[PDB]
């Protein structure tokens, strides 16, 4: 199927003393490859997944040496974002940006995104033709402005394209035994009484990858959105996720209801019932 | 400045049985700003070997981390993670619940 | 493979 790369950055102020607290990571897909966190001993770009460390010493190198080139930038538009806003230095403040690329089942380039938020709030983006911005205010306008006639986009494409593309391709390729790997998701069903009349049906799924997942109810074959819940999907914490969802039903009429499973590691959809 | 509050969820990693070694976690997801205290207790009592993810966000830029600790499961002890943030008044414990 | 810059707002 289709895979991505995306990098994900936040900084936050400090004002009492010193720079931003960064924290940087990069994933490929629904895996963590790669981490920098400002507070870290290193100051190095780390590796996360087994499969990067056959990249070298020159790879370690240069992703650092950009790691802290993008920290700089993002402590630069702290203090100008601030002045943007007419902000006082008193009060923490965040930026967080993210970028990456997608391909399809073919790997080739599907679509590339480059986006930024002041505060948890929408400020610049990359338009989906990779050569326009989305400017949600008038500060971000000005900065719209300023990336205009520094031909930001034209860079961006480049890398989004090209770059990004041939990186995650060598990394499909170099983390096969697991990144090509789907892990279908592990199913039961739980039951619950709260009281003489009521009863909760619980569809679990377990220890699956990538995250993406379908989980619904039907009652006679027909989907039953009322008197459900369904979780957040949830990292395990071994690489893979979790998932449930849950219906309220009269006791005795447990039979009428069925769980249906829906999973790119599973060919066709499955079905679970109680008893 | 927007304040979004923390979602919650509190399990284990691996299928829960008594006297097998396994480990519990507390997701929280949904939140802005980062700044979040996380506490896992067992029997209300803060347990000190906790490690969490390295902080990342969603398309709707909230943020999400995983804190995690080893334990091993018994009939008796109980579990819960607690959650203090910005928006909250005071902390809030959700309780793990192993029969769910 | 991280973009090779970034620039300021």
């Amino acid at each position: 199927g289709s895979h991505s790369m995306r990098y994900f950055f936040t900084s936050v102020s400090r004002p009492g003393r010193g720079e931003p607290r960064f924290i940087a990571v990069g994933y490929v897909d629904d895996t963590q490859f790669v981490r920098f966190d400002s507070d870290a001993a290193s100051q190095r770009m780390e590796p996360r997944a087994p499969w990067i460390e056959q990249e070298g010493p020159e790879y370690w190198d240069g992703e650092t040496r950009k790691v802290k080139a993008h920290s700089q930038t993002h402590r630069v538009d702290l203090g100008t974002l601030r002045g943007y806003y007419n902000q006082s230095e008193a009060g923490s403040h965040t930026v967080q940006r993210m970028y990456g690329c997608d391909v399809g089942s073919d790997w080739r380039f599907l679509r590339g995104y480059h986006q930024y938020a002041y505060d948890g709030k929408d400020y610049i983006a990359l338009k989906e033709d990779l050569r326009s911005w989305t400017a949600a205010d008038m500060a971000a306008q000005t900065t719209k402005h300023k990336w205009e006639a520094a031909h930001v986009a034209e860079q961006l494409r480049a890398y989004l394209e090209g770059t990004c593309v041939e990186w995650l391709r060598r990394y499909l390729e170099n983390g096969k035994e697991t990144l090509q790997r789907t892990d279908a998701p592990k199913t039961h069903m739980t039951h619950h009484a709260v009281s003489d009349h009521e009863a909760t049906l619980r569809c679990w799924a377990l220890s699956f990858y990538p995250a993406e997942i379908t989980l619904t109810w039907q009652r006679d074959g027909e989907d039953q959105t009322q008197d459900t819940e369904l979780v957040e999907t949830r990292p395990a914490g071994d690489g893979t996720f979790q998932k449930w969802v849950a219906v309220v039903v009269p006791s005795g009429q447990e039979q009428r209801y069925t769980c249906h499973v829906q999973h790119e590691g599973l060919p066709k959809p499955l079905t679970l019932r109680w008893e | 400045m927007i304040q979004r509050t923390p979602k919650i969820q509190v399990y284990s990693r691996h299928p829960a049985e008594n006297g097998k070694s396994n480990f519990l976690n507390c997701y929280v997801s949904g939140f802005h700003p980062s700044d979040i205290e996380v506490d896992l207790l067992k029997n209300g009592e803060r347990i000190e070997k906790v490690e969490h993810s390295d902080l990342s966000f969603s398309k709707d830029w909230s943020f999400y981390l995983l804190y995690y600790t080893e334990f091993t499961p018994t009939e008796k002890d109980e579990y819960a993670c607690r959650v203090n943030h910005v928006t909250l008044s005071q902390p809030k414990i959700v309780k793990w619940d192993r029969d769910m | 493979n991280l973009v090779p810059t970034v620039a300021t707002v």
